RNA sequence: GUUAAUGUAGCUUAAAUUAUCAAAGCAAGGCACUGAAAAUGCCUAGAUGAGCCUCACAGCUCCAUUAACACCA
RNA sequence: ACCUCGGAGCAGAACCCAACCUCCGAGCAGUACAUGCUAAGACUUCACCAGUCAAAGCGAACCUCAAUUGAUCCAAUAACUUGACCAACGGAACAAGUUACCCUAGGGAUAACAGCGCAAUCCUAUUCUAGAGUCCAUAUCAACAAUAGGGUUUACGACCUCGAUGUUGGAUCAGGACAUCCCGAUGGUGCAGCCGCUAUUAAAGGUUCGUUUGUUCAACGAUUAAAGUCCUACGUGAUCUGAGUUCAGACCGGAGUAAUCCAGGUCGGUUUCUAUCUACUUUAUUCCUCCCUGUACGAAAGGACAAGAGAAAUAAGG
RNA sequence: GUACCCUAACCGUGCAAAGGUAGCAUAAUCACUUGUUCCUUAAAUAGGGACCUGUAUGAAUGGCUCCACGAGGGUUCAGCUG
RNA sequence: CCGAGCCUGGUGAUAGCUGGUUGUCCAAGAUAGAAUCUUAGUUCAACUUUAAAUUUGCCCACAGAACCAAAUCCCCUUGUAAAUUUAACUGUUAGUCCAAAGAGGAACAGCUCUUUGGACACUAGGAAAAAACCUUGUAGAGAGAGUAAAAAAUUUAACACCCAUAGUAGGCCUAAAAGCAGCCACCAAUUAAGAAAGCGUUCAAGCUCAACACAAAAAUCCCAAACAUAUA
């Protein structure tokens, strides 16, 4: 047999012995290593932004609804001034104490959407909403004043 | 006129023992192909060697003659080099006529001389 | 010509004095081709063999194929296969002289980069056709890149000072410990146990 | 299969470097005209492809070509 | 084909170093004409023989080239000298074929048969997806390649046996593997059904008869559920056969002056044993007909399962 | 090397002492070879009749018909039989 | 029992070939070659044996050894006791495997050929049995002891969910090729969804994605038995 083969040759046991004396022993530790100890910034302008100007917040469920749907739903309320927006819990959550918040922050789990304006039409939403059988309007905010889905019967009246 | 080719597949080579015209290497030898053609019905043996580096490149070459006539017929190139090779053989026996012919014409002639 | 050209089965002036089987071009690290030169992508030997021409039709037709050749280029890093390797007519007896010519052949030692890429893509663009195409070759071969092929240097360079063991081999077979030289080669003082024939084995510190 | 030989103007041999004349075909040149005898030219990738020098020469890349051995148990 | 000599590589650096290993050469020519004579000391082709270099001295003067070759005896010549492609090149002074009519001595140092080694060749399985499959890599097939495994073939090798390990086919009896030809169960289907294709599992049982040929094969006729692939010293000749091969005779075609010869052909041609030892010598499948049903399936032609009844056949035991 | 329902070298030559005539023919005749074809058979590598270069047939190395004959060598009808 | 009878004689023919070669005990002892009608043999070397003579032998350090890798050669010191020369001859010159460097072959062979070195052709222990691998060589008796080499380790593949509007069938070429035959551009509507990354439609339609939202098989019959936990 050659040198260079075709198949893995067979050592001398001598030579074998010392391949296996001079293998790779690995450093091991004495405790396991593991068993020891802009786009955020900039909304975190926006829905300051949002807290600061509008006037009747509301909230609610809006996952609900179709890809046509969701646009007339947006359209709508766009035949009035409402505007309707979404922003995300891992950033709308803690700017709720930054503008102290308390009442509205158990409210925000799941998906939630935002619908801001500065003069109600929610009267006439109510109507909208009467031909939708789904899609439950939560608790709102008017300058600092919650109001659930009762508190905009009160008012909306 | 060349003889028109067989594929590389469809050609059920057996390998057996076959004849034996030897004392004890040609009973225990695997030396006779059997290079069959699977369209047609043309079987082709060869001990021509004892090898079958040229059993074989040979068996493929007179396979290639009988299957000739199988697509061609008598109007093929197996057959036209055995109409113009004994076309020789009527230009043979004729030529040969006559020269004995004018051969006795040159020996009577001879030995009527005086 | 951005692709890989036709690599030719035979040099252009055939080589017509016959060679030993110098089988020490397969034995070892390899010299040349080592580093990367205008590229970021290629397929490292981690074993030595033998190119033959259909290895390089089956490294040209696949990469070729599978390839943006507006966006990537390749080149070779071996040449055309130059070293005759003969063979004898079948079914004789040995002696007799050396066998004709049959086809020549490229040798190739481990830690050759074969066959380079480069261009506009990630490494997972290329690392997905070029490992079937190292699958294919008659060595142990890999994909690496530029950042992986320090990723696999730098970390066998921690191996070697992070090993616990006292004993290695290039230790034992240089001062001649157990009488060992007996039993290796002249060439594992320099190959220093992390070869065996043709194999490159990376698990040896 | 394996060595081994072979290749000549259109037609036959030459020539051991340098390529001939012998026929045929161009005519003209002695001759009344035809025949030679002359006096011409003429046609050879010297059956290949590369050039080692400078090569039908001395050899493969070669193509077809024929001989001959492929045995004993 | 080769045999003697030299240079280069293998044989990297003192020397040496084989090969039917790889590549080049040599069998001279040129110039002298002291290319006279002598003689310390060395070299040396692993022996001998041969072969090399050489200071000084005598006499004069003011060899080139890697090899460029041939011993002894003898023959020539007055002498000096000369004499071989003695190239089988350490050289016999001079001698070919053929043998199957053969002989003796040996050899498993050495072939054929078998075994064993190896796996180029061969067979198979996975890997890779190019390509076919109208489209679609993966129902089916599959290029270049890669990785394995097998031990059936053709090789190679020459390790056991030449004081004998007797053979092709057939007969007889078959043992075993499974890589399944049938019968069984399953997955896929380019599966409607019926047929098929493929894959997993299955070695319980089964695996025909003929004409030509010595034939295993192959072709062909008839069937079959199917007419498996191999291993067993190409199982089995102290059980059989002897057609083939393979002795002595002979013909033909050929080679050869002939004797004789041919993997040619063809007719013919003695197959021995009284068993010492081991071993051994009474442990159910399948097809068809009917039925379901001409239903389900399908546009129609076609055309199923399972369950059940009967008919036969082989096998086992009587 | 021109012969065309696959057919007039219909012409040039090389070499030899002479270039194989009649006949026969896939033969007991190198191979291809189980040549091709018809009969015979359910089926034919056998047998027989044909064709045919048979490139290795062939004329006292005797060639070809054919009568009888053969313990020759193949094939076969009918019978017959373990 | 005739390829040339049989007997007697030459004849104890010759055999480089086969077989055989007989008391006891001890000691030294193994493999470069070259020529050869020679490669089954022999002669010379080389190795070997005995006797004798003398003085260096082995191991070795600087320095040293050519231009076109391992090592060696040379070699004082040192550690050692052997070496050469002389005398007298025999035998062995048909070797193997392993490690290494190569050549041939297939980077086949228990293959063939050299080279360096082991071991075997001698003992004992181990690797199951075992010429060649490892341990160990100098002999006897012991119902003492300490050791040397010396026992194979391994067991692998799960995976997203949600959700999809739009400038437009972007233009080109095209029967029309619409995100996806093909070429250029690749911007842009809203908080966020590529001039579209795989399928799919002749073309479309449609389904998704990217996006915001929370390793195995062979021929007679498997092959020690068995076993995860008692302190080196
Ligand atoms: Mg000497
Ligand atoms: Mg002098
Ligand atoms: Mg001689
Ligand atoms: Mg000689
Ligand atoms: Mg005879
Ligand atoms: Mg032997
Ligand atoms: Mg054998
Ligand atoms: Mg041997
Ligand atoms: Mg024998
Ligand atoms: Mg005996
Ligand atoms: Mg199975
Ligand atoms: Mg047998
Ligand atoms: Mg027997
Ligand atoms: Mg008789
Ligand atoms: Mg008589
Ligand atoms: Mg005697
Ligand atoms: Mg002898
Ligand atoms: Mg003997
Ligand atoms: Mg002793
Ligand atoms: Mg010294
Ligand atoms: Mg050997
Ligand atoms: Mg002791
Ligand atoms: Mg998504």
């Amino acid at each position: 047999s050659k040198a260079v083969t075709r198949h893995r040759r067979v050592m001398h046991f001598q030579r074998q012995k010392l391949m296996a004396v001079t293998e790779y022993i690995p450093p091991k530790p004495a405790i396991h290593p593991s068993c020891l100890p802009g786009l955020i910034r900039l909304l975190r302008r926006e829905i300051a932004a949002v807290f600061q100007d509008n006037r009747m917040i509301a909230v609610c469920q809006n996952v609900a609804l179709s890809a046509e749907d969701k646009l007339l739903m947006r359209h709508q309320l766009r035949k009035h001034k409402i505007l309707m927006k979404v922003f995300p819990n891992q950033v709308l959550k803690p700017f709720l104490e930054d503008s102290k918040y308390q009442n509205l922050l158990p409210l925000f789990v799941g998906h939630n959407m935002l619908l801001v304006s500065e003069e109600p039409k929610v009267k006439e939403m109510v109507r909208i909403l009467r031909t939708v059988p789904f899609l439950p309007l939560l608790g709102g905010c008017i300058d600092d004043t919650i109001l659930s889905r009762q508190g905009f019967i009160n008012y909306s009246k | 006129p060349a003889l028109l080719s067989l594929d590389e597949n469809e050609l059920e080579e057996q390998f057996v023992k076959g004849h034996g015209p030897g004392g004890q290497a040609t009973n225990k030898t695997s030396n006779c192909v059997v290079l069959k053609h699977i369209p047609s019905g043309i079987v082709v043996k060869c001990h021509q060697t004892r090898s079958v580096d040229q059993n074989r490149k040979l068996a493929r070459k007179i396979l290639q003659e009988k299957v000739d006539v199988f697509y061609n017929g008598e109007n093929s190139p197996v057959h036209k080099e055995k109409r113009e090779a004994a076309k020789k053989k009527q230009e043979r026996k004729k030529r040969a006529k006559e020269t004995l012919e004018k051969k006795k014409l040159l020996k009577e002639l001879w030995e009527s001389s005086k | 010509k951005p692709k890989l050209r036709f690599i030719e089965r035979a040099p252009l002036v055939p080589k017509v004095r016959r060679e030993p089987k110098n089988l020490s071009d397969i034995r070892g690290p390899s010299t040349e081709a080592t580093e990367f030169t205008e590229g970021n992508f290629a397929i490292l030997a981690l074993g030595g063999g033998y190119l033959h021409w259909g290895h390089f039709e089956m490294m040209r037709l696949t990469i070729n194929r599978s390839m943006d050749p507006k966006n990537m280029f390749a080149i070779w890093r071996v040449p055309a296969p130059f070293k005759p390797i003969t063979r004898k007519s079948v079914g004789h007896r040995m002696g007799g002289g050396k066998g004709a010519i049959d086809h020549y052949v490229t040798p190739v030692k481990a830690g050759r980069l074969v066959v380079e890429m480069g261009g506009r893509c990630e490494f997972e663009e290329v690392q997905g056709f070029l490992d079937q195409v190292a699958h294919k070759l008659p060595f142990a071969a890999k994909a690496v890149s530029r950042g992986t092929l320090e990723k696999m240097r730098k970390d066998q360079e921690e191996r070697e000072r992070n090993n616990q063991n006292p004993w290695t081999f290039e230790r034992i077979a240089t001062a001649n410990m157990l009488g060992i030289r007996k039993v290796l080669s002249p060439y594992d003082l320099t190959h220093k146990g992390k070869y065996w024939g043709k194999f490159y084995m990376p698990k040896r510190v």
